């Protein structure tokens, strides 16, 4: 899924990077940018 | 004009004048066509002919002359509206003899037949509904009027519905906002219509006011007045409520159509089996005469009260009472008092002279009336040769 | 008894310059008044106010109401 | 170093707040009754995001930059996710808006649980229009106000196209749809357009012997009333201010295919009239009201 | 009553309209020719009613809604054949039970 972040800028996932304040842990999700990388935690139902 | 003036110095007292009036303006006028072929260089003479007799006259057989208008025009309206195969013939001539009485335009007669015309709009408003009647009426003859203001009374209306909308989406609102308050913290009725008038369009007169309305209206109608209040406060100008207005009643399996003061007396009769005029007087405090009006058409025939002066129960009734028309038996000391202040003012700011707007400022201030009675006031003197417009410059008011 | 099923109230809403340019009602236009030589008529109008020649026209120029009720101005005609 | 600031935190805002609203979008797939909780968590995020703004950034126009970053990133794909037909073709915001619509009239009693749901039903509303000035988010919201007053007028007029009181209840129908409209979204014109294309579009949706007796109900309705407010008195002088009313739930027809027969039909009741009482003022103000609904004039 | 008739009304005219003007092809003329059946079948009911009673109306209304979306499918569209052959053989059972039950009645 690419999801739009502006006129001329997508984002779609590329992979786990790690696991670690609900007690489930979360994903360092990497985030390749299509016209750098952003890193972003995110959690379960929201990866799901 | 020899002949039309020769008719109204004849009969101006006489009550069929209007209908006389209009059928000689029908007879001239296809005389007139027989003789010089359609053309409307002779339809302009004719009128001219008809406003220069009107002009040539006096003050009060003028103002006389207005109120029959209004009062004929009102007659038609009302018995084209209520009754049945006869009105619809009435409407017809109406809307036919209407052009008759279109030669008041422009003269200085206009101002004082939209004075009269004011009051019997207002009652027919009141005790009717803004009917299409007066609106095709003023579509008709609606630049009659100097000011324009029934044009401004039938916008009032339209203004009042609109104000109803708000409320109850403001009502709303609030209810909304309790609910919210109480969720977060925790986590067989009258209908009423108001209506606000402007006191710049509306003859409202100044002794049918309402002072203290919770002594004497019952404690729901107080409060809903109140609710309607605060609204009109918290989203404006006060509010000062009136005695006029009507209601539904319903009594046995009668239905009846009464005016306020009606419905105030006959629902404190509701308590009681007989009632005293002096403690209803004492206690309304309002004009005895008003009462009295307002007290006739329910103790006659076909009457809900009887009368014995003491009221006592009698054992779709319209008991509104009926338009007590005004008799022309002040407008011309006003119109003295302004021509006097005009010529003074004419006379004393040099023959250099004056513009007419300016004028009216001055005229306004010194009173300190009206501009349309400062105007029509002008148009006098114009008329009677004491001022004229310098040829050079129109507006300028150069003394005679 | 007597039960009311429809009710109809009546209210009347109750409560001088040349507001527009603020200059005293029959003093001169502050417009004109900064490049002194004052050729601004009164001007009135059927709503009952009474304005600069100047101030209005420039004011309808720019919008087509009322400034001081709302209403569709129109030159008063009448009288003259 | 303002520019790369801009950069980095406007492509961070946005990507975590579409992740946020597909979370919550498929949460509300799940169960369709889950907007009336919808409503705070929105007020919630809208709350801290403010904060933030006005503590940590000064130029009047990066707060701006921020919000239209926050607002367009979570509140545009949640509106054209719950206001997008299913199969069947019952969105959430359109169950939500049937809903109130049906349990209007029992929300009186100011403690029950109809009263609540409408309120709840009227603060999401609000919430989701306060920011309109076409957006993407007004119009999916004013196609489903489009499909909510088709389907219901499409019911009322497959149920009752027979019963003399037809005309009436059409236009009782009209003025309960436009009132709750008001009431939910403000007043605003797209949803009055809105409320006029889905009545025409319900009409439109029909047979022929159907849109003939519809026509030819809708010139009768105007007769008798034109006659009785010309005859009769007091009842007369009513009867003429709920036909001025009424005139405006008829004007829909202004531009379809039922105008020819309702002209034809208006023709053969007018020549009656005319040639019992004369050219009134009645006829006059009617046509002058409604003039455009006829092709031929 | 009146919707019934109204939606009768409505799939007559569409079958007409569809009469004066390949799997498709065939699984159409095949919900046509059901949706005629279910019309004439309608058109008797409605016909007997002018000259588990709840449940019986609610299942007629039903195969009504579907026999008119059936139809306008139809003309919107100028396993699958089982389905087809399934419902044209229930509309047909229907049709002979209802008149048969119109038999008996009258
Ligand atoms: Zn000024
Ligand atoms: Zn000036
Ligand atoms: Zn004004």
């Amino acid at each position: 899924l690419m999801v739009p972040l502006g006129p001329r800028l997508q984002a779609y996932p590329e992979e786990l990077i790690r696991q670690r304040h609900d007690g489930h842990p979360e994903y360092l999700i990497r985030w390749s940018v299509l016209k750098e990388h952003i890193l972003m935690w995110l959690s379960a139902p929201e990866v799901y | 004009q020899e002949q039309v003036s020769r008719f109204l110095a004849a009969a101006w007292r006489a009550p069929d004048f209007v209908p006389r009036y209009c059928k000689l303006y029908e007879h001239l006028q296809r005389a007139g066509s027989e003789l010089f072929g359609p053309r409307a260089a002779f339809m302009l003479a004719l009128r001219s002919g008809f406003s220069g007799a009107l002009l040539q006259q006096s003050f009060l057989t003028a103002a006389h002359m207005s109120e029959q208008f209004a009062r004929y025009i009102d007659q038609q309206i009302q018995g084209g509206l209520i009754g049945g195969a006869p009105g619809v013939e009435m409407l017809g001539q109406l809307q036919r003899h209407l052009e008759p009485i279109m030669v008041l335009s422009g003269l200085e007669l206009a101002t004082t037949f939209e004075h009269f015309y004011q009051h019997y709009m207002a009652d027919r408003l009141l005790s009717f509904g803004s009917s299409w009647l007066e609106g095709a009426v003023l579509e008709q003859i609606g630049l009659c009027f100097p000011n324009r203001l029934p044009q401004l009374m039938l916008q009032s209306l339209s203004t009042s519905e609109e104000l109803q909308r708000q409320f109850h989406l403001f009502q709303l609102q609030r209810l909304d906002k309790l609910f919210l308050e109480q969720e977060d913290e925790e986590e067989p009725s009258p209908a009423i219509s108001i209506l606000v008038l402007s006191p710049r369009c509306w003859p409202v007169s100044p002794l049918c006011y309402l002072y203290h309305p919770r002594k004497c209206l019952p404690t729901e109608f107080c409060d809903a007045l109140d609710r309607f209040s605060s609204f009109y406060s918290q989203s404006q100008r006060r509010l000062q409520w009136t005695w006029l207005g009507r209601a539904e009643l319903q009594f046995g399996k009668q239905i009846l159509h009464v005016s306020t003061v009606q419905m105030w007396l006959l629902l404190k009769f509701n308590q009681t089996e007989e009632v005293s005029v002096e403690t209803l007087l004492k206690d309304s405090d309002l004009s005895p005469e008003l009462l009295l009006q307002a007290l006739v058409p329910l103790t006659s025939g076909n009457g809900p009260l009887t009368l014995h002066g003491v009221l006592r129960l009698h054992e779709a009734l319209w008991l509104i009472p009926p338009q007590a028309y005004l008799n022309v038996e002040t407008l011309e000391q006003k119109r003295n008092l302004l021509s006097c202040l005009l010529v003074r003012i004419l006379k004393a700011h040099g023959e250099k002279g004056l513009h007419i707007d300016q004028l009216v400022c001055l005229v306004l201030e010194a009173w300190q009336c009206t501009s349309t009675d400062v105007l029509s006031c002008i148009l006098h003197l114009l008329g009677q040769g004491y001022v004229k417009r310098r040829d050079d410059r129109p507006q300028i008011l150069m003394y005679a | 008894r007597f039960e009311v099923k429809k009710w109809n109230a009546v209210a009347l809403w109750a409560w001088d310059n040349c507001a527009i340019c603020r200059n005293h009602i029959m003093d001169l236009c502050i417009e004109c008044q900064a490049n002194q030589a004052e050729e601004c008529t009164v001007a009135w109008g059927v709503c009952n106010h009474a304005f600069h020649f100047h101030c209005i026209s420039r004011w309808l120029k720019t919008r087509q109401v009322c400034p001081l009720d709302n209403r569709e101005w129109e030159f008063q005609k009448y009288g003259h | 170093f303002w520019p790369l600031f801009r950069e980095q935190l406007c492509r961070r805002t946005c990507l975590f707040y579409t992740i946020r609203a597909q979370a919550w979008s498929r949460d509300i797939a799940e169960d369709h009754r889950r907007l009336l909780q919808l409503c705070p968590r929105l007020n919630r995020v809208l709350r801290h995001e403010q904060n933030f703004a006005d503590r940590f950034l000064p130029d009047d126009e990066a707060a701006q930059a921020l919000g239209k970053t926050c607002w367009e990133a979570l509140v545009s794909p949640l509106v054209q996710n719950i206001t997008s037909p299913d199969a069947e073709g019952v969105s959430a915001l359109g169950w939500l808006l049937d809903q109130y619509l049906e349990q209007r009239e029992t929300s009186r009693n100011p403690l029950s649980r109809a009263a609540s749901f409408a309120s709840r039903v009227r603060r999401l509303c609000h919430l989701l229009v306060h920011v309109e000035p076409p957006s993407s988010s007004l119009r999916n919201i004013t196609q489903c106000w489009l499909s909510v007053v088709q389907e219901q007028v499409s019911r009322f007029l497959a149920a009752a196209w027979r019963a003399p009181d037809f005309v009436p209840r059409y236009c009782k129908l009209y003025e309960h749809l436009q009132r709750a409209g008001s009431e939910l979204f403000g007043p605003r014109a797209a949803f009055m357009l809105a409320l006029r294309s889905g009545f025409s579009g319900a009409l439109l949706q029909q047979s022929f012997l159907t849109a003939a007796h519809m026509s030819e109900q809708f010139a009768r309705y105007i007769d008798q009333q034109i006659q009785g407010g010309l005859i009769g008195g007091a009842p007369g002088v009513e009867m003429l201010g709920q036909l001025q009313r009424h005139l405006e739930p008829i004007m829909v027809l202004s531009g379809l295919e039922l105008a020819t027969t309702f002209e034809h039909f208006y023709q053969h009741y007018m020549a009656d009239r005319l040639l019992s009482f004369g050219s009134s003022w009645l006829e006059g103000a009617v046509l002058e009201q409604i003039g455009l609904c006829f092709p031929n004039r | 009553y009146n919707e019934r008739c109204t939606f009768h009304h409505q799939a007559r005219e569409f079958a007409v309209n569809l009469r004066n003007r390949p799997r498709s092809f065939t699984f159409l003329n095949d919900a046509c020719q059901g949706l005629e059946q279910a019309r004439k079948v309608l058109a008797y009911a409605c016909v007997y009613s002018f000259y588990y009673m709840d449940v019986v109306e609610q299942q007629t209304e039903n195969l009504e809604l579907h026999t008119n979306a059936l139809q306008i499918l139809l003309e919107e569209t100028l396993d699958c054949l089982s389905t087809g052959m399934e419902l044209l053989r229930r509309i047909q059972e229907r049709l002979l039970a209802i008149l048969q039950h119109s038999a008996q009645d009258f």
